[PDB]
């Protein structure tokens, strides 16, 4: 559990996947 | 899911797929929330108004897939199921309220590139992130379209939160505060939603504090595939907390 929601090829690796900056936006607005 | 898109490989490591053992059928979605415990929907598993009542022995699970079809050798990992607990106030007979259970598995899974669990939300990542406009991740291999078609790669797609009473104006039915729904508004130009066997499969958000991602919602239920004003209805993780926290730590 305290490794949990952090992926390996992304997180741990400091490499974003080609969507997640949508959700990001949503959380704030835009950008 | 509908107008979804491939999922990149270690995209969803948490991802779980159900099946029956015989005949050999993908059932339902699933997330992996530690080495011996998955979480789905409870209609997954039992759903009287379709006489289906299925125990561990009628099912497995697989772990760490991209393919639908095609075997992923020292990749993905089956499981069969030490025991299953569904929720003991799960309402089938009017809304699918609280419509959760929880599957041991037999043997822990060991964690990889592609196997990895998904965060519970604690209290404040609840307050946080589950709010009306904010987006989720729906992740599955259900069907494409309405069922009366088929991905052969997970497929995966971000939805808004919607605001409870329009959740409410959608339908008829009574919802209750264990749901959450998730969708797009008509005329949007942006479309997309969880279809039939993508059921029980997790509605993720990730969070900006900490960069983990955390699962607030499974699928539960919909009147329609990507239909106009019908957006699709989601168990509300964070409210059944208590239970799934009493079942793991009892029978872990
Ligand atoms: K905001």
């Amino acid at each position: 559990e305290a490794d949990c929601g952090l992926r390996p090829l992304f997180e741990k690796k400091s490499l974003e996947d080609k969507t997640e900056r949508e959700l990001l936006e949503s959380y704030i607005d835009g950008r | 899911i509908v107008e979804g898109s491939d999922a990149e490989i270690g995209m969803s490591p948490w991802q779980v797929m159900l099946f029956r053992k015989s005949p050999q059928e993908l059932l339902c979605g699933a997330s992996l929330i530690s080495d011996r415990w998955v979480l789905t929907a409870a209609h997954c598993l039992l759903y009287p108004p379709w006489d289906k009542n299925f125990t561990e022995n009628d099912l497995l699970v697989r772990i760490g897939k991209h393919s639908r079809t095609r075997y992923e050798r020292n990749i993905e990992k089956i499981s069969m199921l030490e025991k299953i607990y569904i929720h003991p106030r799960y309402n089938w007979r009017e809304n699918l309220d609280r419509d959760i259970a929880l599957m041991k598995l037999k043997k822990p899974v060991a964690f990889s590139d592609y196997i990895h669990p998904v965060c519970l939300p604690d209290r404040e990542t609840a307050a946080s992130l589950l709010q009306a406009g904010y987006k989720g991740r729906v992740t599955g291999w259900g069907n494409l379209k309405e069922t009366w078609g088929q991905p052969s790669v997970l497929q995966v797609v971000n939805l808004p939160i919607v605001e409870r009473p329009v959740c409410k104006d959608s339908t008829r039915i009574r919802i209750t505060d264990n749901m959450f729904c998730a969708g797009y508004k008509p005329d949007e130009g942006k479309r997309g939603d969880a279809c039939e066997g993508d059921s029980g499969g997790p509605f993720v958000m990730k969070s900006p504090f900490n960069n983990r991602w955390y699962q607030m919602g499974i699928v539960s239920w919909g009147e329609g595939c990507d239909r106009d004003g019908k957006p699709g209805f989601y168990t509300h993780v964070f409210r059944l907390k208590k239970w799934i926290q009493k079942v793991i730590d009892q029978f872990g």
